[PDB]
DNA sequence: CTGTCCTCTGGC
DNA sequence: GCCAGAGACAGCGAGTCAGCAA
RNA sequence: UGCUGACU
């Protein structure tokens, strides 16, 4: 016998959005959408490159503008690295 | 700054001025930043590190009759010296002045506040007076204080007077910084009396001292077996343990022996006796008998318990907390970053042992630093309080044992019956200068910590808080190689300025520009900013191969791996960030980054020290003129020129402030040093000063 | 020339025998050849070559 | 050099958080028979606790988990944030929102 | 189910060295898998090419 | 020491500046001249060798 | 420790004498490797030998007979350290393959170089439980103190060509190790009555006390004269009869007493 | 910190 | 019985003046 | 006796 996760009682499965269709595993493998992880700064505010061409490969450095303020970004593009963090999406097969 | 408005060429015109007697508005305040050292340690000693220290201080629980009672100190308070008790008149301070017409301690007050608990519903706060702790001179708990030179000269002082010592009996003790290995970083050392530690051990291994805020220090040795396998030994009141990693590891982190694992191959993960090596630490006596967190600090525990002294009712889970929170890594509260630096020491023997790293000189200033008046003051206060809680809870459990119910009449009448401890013992190391505690502080030196100051000229003087002893253990020696004046002190110690006799090279003296280390500062943003700068934390995605990544660590906490082509720039950025005082980085931390080359050069890594002990020099910063402060491992990967006309385009780096910044304050007594033999300017400075 | 150990000054730990030196420099100078004289002093460089000598000798 | 023009959609309230996971103990080669659920607080009027998550896997063999909070909880989480983003590649746009890191981790009890 | 050769790969603790022909089920969650590798773990490493060698190093 | 005697001392301290490439080149058994840098690494890996007898010649 | 012959000018010997010293210099079996080759519980193992371009100059070796030494003497040398580590765990290449599997019951078949040693490595397997680790470890601490041949005590020999200006034609023949013996049988190639050596307990059995009595008095005397210090004959003379009384070259320390 | 003892110990 | 493993074990310049604490 | 300075 697995013991098999037993979840406390302070907490509650959160069911999946039916109301969520974009990151759903029909979207996500449409032969023209690629999936991107990103990692950045705790302080960094995404809204900054809105609009903004972001590289797909090499490394670039990216302006953006946050209260007013002018930061600059230097932004590395990479070949996913075996072991890299799954991305998990709703699935309908999966009940 | 600090040194401006340094003369141009000397004057005589100020003797022979109309105002040459008048008693001046405030101090000189370039005789003031000699003995600075000595007192900005002190005043945490006293203040800010006392708390702390009280802190750690874990609650004193013990059996009375069918009871279990704790005991733990709230707050720690000394006060200025002042008339005994009220039996005396007219004057409630008590300047130094007397006490050396008389012949007695300037001494304040230590009084903490426990709060004793019956199985904690019952409870009362009663303050014990514990002793007598004697004070420094101009330090914060003083009556010299705030006092200008002519209301210093109405208490019979000396006008210019500095204090940084103690008067114990009258004497004026002057303990002066003894040399450390280092604190918070992994010294990988090549001794060959290692072997004989045991059956299979080699002559490699990385030692660490560990400082935790200043009051408690401990000294942790990995060895490398020829097996492949890494020991860890520890010292716990002048005992040596070893126990294998891999008990020490699988305790610390709940996590899976592959995770383990592939943190201790991060760097070489195509090594295949190094894959096998780490296997045979984590199966070979691992999965013999404990599998999981709690069976490891169990077996632990059992083993332990008994050298440990813990509580009887105590679990053996429970003891085995007791020793990695007191014997492993003091510096480090979390048990997950315990583990990550484990890990780094053993990614490091693994290095040396295979011949890709170079053995740190631990008599290189590279890897030293200095031990303060107040590190020695708290670590003896923070013991002798802890050896008061244990000496009173003797008394109660060998008094009667006997229905606490109505015993809670004499309870206060119980504590002041240990309460009579902590004064004499503290005078001891004041007065005789040598150490007596049950854990050595770790120190390594139990005599010469505090010496008489003499006022035979003020040049004996002013050298008694610039003087830095190597150890008092090294005057015995065949083999002389901690007497060398290897180029790494260029700086920070005098070349000319040693004794000349027996303690020659043993006792050396701090350049006149050099300084140590005193503030503490938050350092919480830093960690949060070098992830901003392109660190990526030990969790994980370098980005690259952990090959082609640097290391990063900050005070003993590994931060995590900075890629290879983003360590020039992060380390450029933070030495901007310290020279213009931006964000929080302190004036004074020393961003080092030691490359790395296929050579086997010093193990690579960006380093971020921030301590309270490093000796900094200044040195005018090229490319921003804006004068930074350099350290003695952030020397030697930068090049600094002397003169104007030395200084090129892509060479020097940075500049120094004054052509003689090399030469100690008494070496800058002698005039034309550059025209006389070298040995005569030795014999100068210890003639001097008699 | 200085000369500590029947040897030229040592190096540091990163190739460089002087902080004022670059790491791993061919001229004589920066190996301990003082061409100074007591005439005419010794810069602090030569200075601190000699003072090593010369404490070795104690 | 390929660039991608950059559009936080991002979460309506911030309340939305997308989910990546991360073994301790290497890759799935073909998780696909992985079933992942996740749990959340059920107290949403504390702030500390209102965050708090449990992400759970479940195989034939074993169970692992993952949590946002208490020792499980890494570093990575804050002092980095993670973020995902779907690229259009006939239109160029990225497409960024937040995302949740999950360590994951084996199960048992004794 | 890439952890190599040491480690349960479905579990977490690392597996105990090969006698009967079955993978060695750990101490833990005794599941078992490949009772013998498909290959033997075969290894590419030398020497250097400096100080053992008298080749390699005619002029150079 | 006479003037015009110094000016001889000056010009050989000035010659003696630029002794150091060929001493350490031609003691590594180096090819006589094409390499400026090559030097500098074989002086490198001398240093931080295990024997350290290539290094004190 | 060393050694000292003059080289008995003739011209006959002046030639013997290259030979000479090009035979008892030591050559390894670590001094003429190129780089191994460890695959791995079947741990095969080629070991690349150097071209004679650049070794046999100076060394006078051959490789048949370098080879052959991997045969008898490594390749059970090897089985004797891999017991080291397992006791406390816990037409013609034909007869050559064969007599040494005679021999040891590990090896399978090694290879043959026809051509100047190209490529000759051997297999092992212990099929049940071993330690497989990069054992690479252990056969290269072993291919390092394993020397081909060498006399026993003499670690290099050299010719420093000139020794007088009053008959400047002097040769001598030093050493830095110390066999006597093994150098009685050039007789005719050096002068064996002229042999000096710093040892003082070798002088003192092979050619008696009153020898070692002057090689005392000789060495203490070369020991003062670095530093221009010159103690008159007639102390060390008596310093050098009572260290050799009673016979023997008696320590001047606490067990002399 | 080195060199002989020198008294085991241990393996052979 | 032959000779490594050690593991103790002993040695470590001459003279002189103070003060201070136990 | 000890320990910390110092002299040739
Ligand atoms: N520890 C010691 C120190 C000294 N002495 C004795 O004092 C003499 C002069 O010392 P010194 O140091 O003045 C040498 P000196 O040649 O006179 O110096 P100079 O070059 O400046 O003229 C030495 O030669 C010894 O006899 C001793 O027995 N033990």
């Amino acid at each position: 016998d697995a013991a098999r996760f037993s979840c406390p009682p302070n907490f509650t499965a959160k069911p999946p959005a039916s109301e969520s269709p974009r990151f759903s595993l029909e979207a996500l493998t449409g032969p023209d959408t690629e999936l991107w992880l990103i990692q950045a700064p705790a302080d960094f505010a995404p809204e900054c490159f809105n609009g903004r061409h972001v590289p797909l490969s090499g490394s670039q450095i990216v302006k953006g503008k946050l209260a007013g303020k002018r930061h600059r970004y230097r932004v590395l593009s990479s070949c996913p690295q075996a072991g890299e963090a799954t991305l998990l999406a709703p699935s309908t097969e999966a009940g | 700054s600090r040194w401006r408005n340094l003369p141009s060429g000397p004057s005589l015109k100020h003797l022979t001025d109309p105002s040459y007697g008048i008693p001046r508005e405030q101090q000189k305040a370039a005789l003031q930043e000699l003995t600075r050292a000595h007192v900005e340690s002190f005043n945490y000693a006293v203040h800010e590190g006392l708390g702390l220290a009280v802190q750690a201080i874990p609650p004193f629980e013990f059996a009375f009759k069918d009871e279990r009672i704790s005991f733990t100190i709230l707050d720690a308070v000394i006060s200025p010296p002042t008339v005994p008790k009220g039996t005396i008149c007219k004057e409630a301070n008590v300047y130094p002045a007397e006490c050396r017409g008389r012949r007695s301690t300037y001494r304040g007050k230590l009084t903490a506040d426990i709060n004793w608990a019956v199985n904690g519903i019952s409870k009362g706060i009663i303050k014990q007076f514990l002793g007598y702790v004697p004070i420094m001179v101009k330090s914060k708990l003083c009556n010299l204080r705030n006092l200008p030179p002519q209301a210093l000269i109405e208490h019979h002082e000396e006008a210019e007077e500095m204090g940084g010592y103690f008067i114990i009996n009258g004497i004026e003790k002057v303990i002066r910084m003894l040399i450390m290995p280092r604190r918070n970083f992994p010294i990988a050392m090549i001794r060959p009396k290692w072997k004989t530690r045991g059956p299979g051990y080699t002559q490699y291994g990385v030692s660490m001292h560990c400082v935790r805020e200043e009051h408690s220090a401990v000294n942790m040795n990995l060895h490398y077996l020829e097996n492949g396998t890494v020991m860890l030994n520890f010292i716990y009141r002048k005992e040596l343990f070893f126990l294998p990693l891999g008990f020490a590891l699988k305790a610390l982190v709940s996590f899976s022996d592959y995770q383990i694992f592939q943190e201790l191959i991060k760097g070489k993960e195509d090594d295949s006796f190094l894959r096998n090596s780490v296997s045979q630490m984590l199966r070979i006596v691992m999965e013999e008998g404990c599998s999981t967190q709690k069976q490891v600090l169990n077996y632990l525990g059992e083993c332990f318990r008994v050298k440990l002294n813990v509580p009887d009712w105590y679990p053996n889970e429970q003891a085995a907390e007791f020793l990695f929170n007191q014997c492993i890594c003091i510096h480090l509260k979390s048990n997950t970053e315990k583990f990550y630096m484990l890990c780094l020491m053993t990614r490091k023997l693994f290095a040396l042992a295979k011949g890709e790293c170079m053995e740190d000189n631990p008599d290189s200033l590279v890897n030293q630093e200095v031990l303060t008046p107040g590190q020695l003051f708290l670590m003896f206060l923070k013991e002798k309080l802890e050896g008061w809680l244990v000496s009173i809870k003797i008394a109660f459990d060998k008094k009667a044992q006997k229905t606490s119910v109505s015993m809670n009449t004499d309870n206060l009448m119980r504590i002041f019956t240990m309460g009579i401890d902590l004064t004499k013992p503290f005078e001891y190391l004041f007065a005789t200068g040598n150490l007596r505690s049950k854990t050595g502080l770790g120190l390594l030196q139990d005599s010469g910590l505090c010496v008489v100051a003499d006022k035979l000229n003020f040049i004996r003087y002013l050298s008694h808080f610039r003087c830095v002893h190597r150890g008092a253990d090294f005057a015995k020696m065949r083999t002389t190689t901690v007497r060398r004046l290897l180029p790494e002190s260029w700086g920070f110690l005098c070349p000319v300025h040693t004794p000349d006799g027996e303690p020659c090279g043993l006792m050396n003296h701090l350049t006149a520009v050099c300084e140590v280390v005193t503030q503490f500062v938050y350092t919480a943003s830093i960690p949060a900013l070098l992830c901003n700068l392109g660190v990526t934390p030990i969790d994980g995605a370098p980005h690259r191969s952990y090959s082609e990544c640097y290391p990063v660590l900050l005070d003993g906490v590994m931060v995590g791996w900075v890629d290879k082509d983003l360590a020039p720039g992060i380390a450029d950025s933070l030495r901007h960030f310290k020279v213009l005082r931006e964000k929080r980085i302190p004036p004074w931390m020393e961003v080092v980054l030691i490359p790395m080359t296929g050579k086997p050069s010093l193990y690579p890594g960006l380093f971020l020290f921030t301590t309270p002990c490093r000796l900094v020099r200044p040195v005018q910063n090229l490319a921003l003129g804006k004068e930074e402060l350099i350290g003695t491992m952030e020397q030697i990967f930068m090049n600094v020129a002397i003169f104007e006309d030395e200084v090129f385009a892509g060479v020097t780096t940075h500049q120094e402030l004054f052509p003689h910044s090399l030469l100690s304050v008494i070496a800058n007594f002698i005039p034309f040093s550059d025209h006389n033999q070298s040995p005569r300017n030795m014999y100068q400075c210890q003639m001097g000063k008699q | 020339q200085i000369e500590l150990e029947g040897r030229r000054p040592p190096l540091m730990a990163s190739g460089k025998s002087l902080p004022c030196f670059e790491p791993y420099e061919f001229t004589p100078r920066a190996g301990g050849f003082v061409t100074g004289r007591f005439l005419t002093g010794i810069k602090p460089p030569e200075f601190f070559f000699h003072c090593m000598a010369g404490r070795e000798g104690l | 050099l390929p660039s991608a023009r950059w559009q936080y959609c991002g979460a309506p309230d911030g309340s939305q958080r997308a989910v990546l996971v991360q073994f301790s103990n290497g890759k799935l080669q073909s998780p696909g028979n992985m079933r992942f659920t996740l749990y959340e607080n059920k107290d949403s009027t504390n702030p500390r606790k209102r965050n708090q998550r449990i992400l759970a896997a479940e195989t034939d063999r074993l169970s692992y988990v993952g949590n946002n909070f208490g020792t499980g909880a890494l570093k990575c989480n804050t002092l980095c944030r993670h973020f995902v983003g779907i690229l259009n590649k006939t239109s160029g746009q990225m497409e960024v929102y937040d995302a949740e890191l999950f360590n994951m981790q084996p199960l048992f009890s004794d | 189910a890439n952890t190599c050769s040491s480690f349960q790969s479905d579990l977490d603790f690392c597996s105990d060295c090969g006698s009967v022909l079955p993978l060695p089920g750990a101490q833990d969650t005794v599941t078992c898998i490949r009772c013998g590798f498909n290959i033997n773990v075969r290894d590419f490493e030398g020497k250097v090419v400096k100080t053992s060698v008298v080749f390699h190093q005619l002029g150079t | 020491v006479k003037p015009k005697a110094d000016v001889k001392r000056q010009r050989i301290i000035e010659e003696s500046t630029h002794c150091g490439p060929q001493a350490v080149r031609a003691a590594l058994n180096l090819p006589e001249a094409a390499s400026y840098d090559e030097v500098r690494g074989k002086w490198q890996d001398a240093h931080l060798g295990k024997d350290q007898r290539d290094f004190n010649m | 420790p060393m050694m000292s012959v003059p080289v008995l000018n003739t011209k006959k010997a002046l030639k013997r004498v290259k030979s000479l010293k090009k035979q008892l210099t030591r050559v390894c079996l670590g001094e003429v490797l190129q780089k191994i080759d460890v695959q791995e519980q079947v741990y095969q193992l080629r070991f690349q030998f150097l071209p004679h371009a650049y070794y046999q100059q100076e060394k006078c070796l051959r490789p048949e007979d370098i080879l052959r030494f991997m045969e008898t003497r490594f390749f059970k040398l090897l089985m004797e350290s891999i017991k080291k580590k397992n006791n406390k765990a816990s037409e013609a290449m034909e007869r050559r393959v064969q007599a040494v599997r005679e021999i040891h019951p590990f090896i399978d078949d090694y290879q043959y170089d026809t051509e100047e040693s190209l490529w000759c490595q051997v297999t092992v397997k212990l099929p049940l439980m071993k330690i497989n680790f990069d054992m690479s470890s252990l056969v290269v601490s072993l291919a390092h103190g394993a020397v081909i041949y060498a006399t026993k005590g003499i670690t290099r020999c050299l010719l420093n060509e000139t020794t007088n200006n009053k008959n400047e034609k002097e040769l001598v023949l030093n050493t830095e190790g110390i066999n006597l013996p093994e150098l009685f049988k050039y007789a005719e190639v050096l002068d064996l009555r002229r042999l000096y050596s710093n040892d003082i307990h070798a002088i003192a059995n092979t050619y008696g006390i009153e020898a070692a009595l002057r090689v005392i008095e000789k060495e203490i005397k070369d020991v003062f004269a670095v530093y221009g210090i010159a103690v008159d004959p007639r102390h060390l003379s008596l310093v050098a009869d009572y260290m050799c009384f009673e016979g023997v070259y008696k320590p001047l320390n606490r067990f002399g007493i």
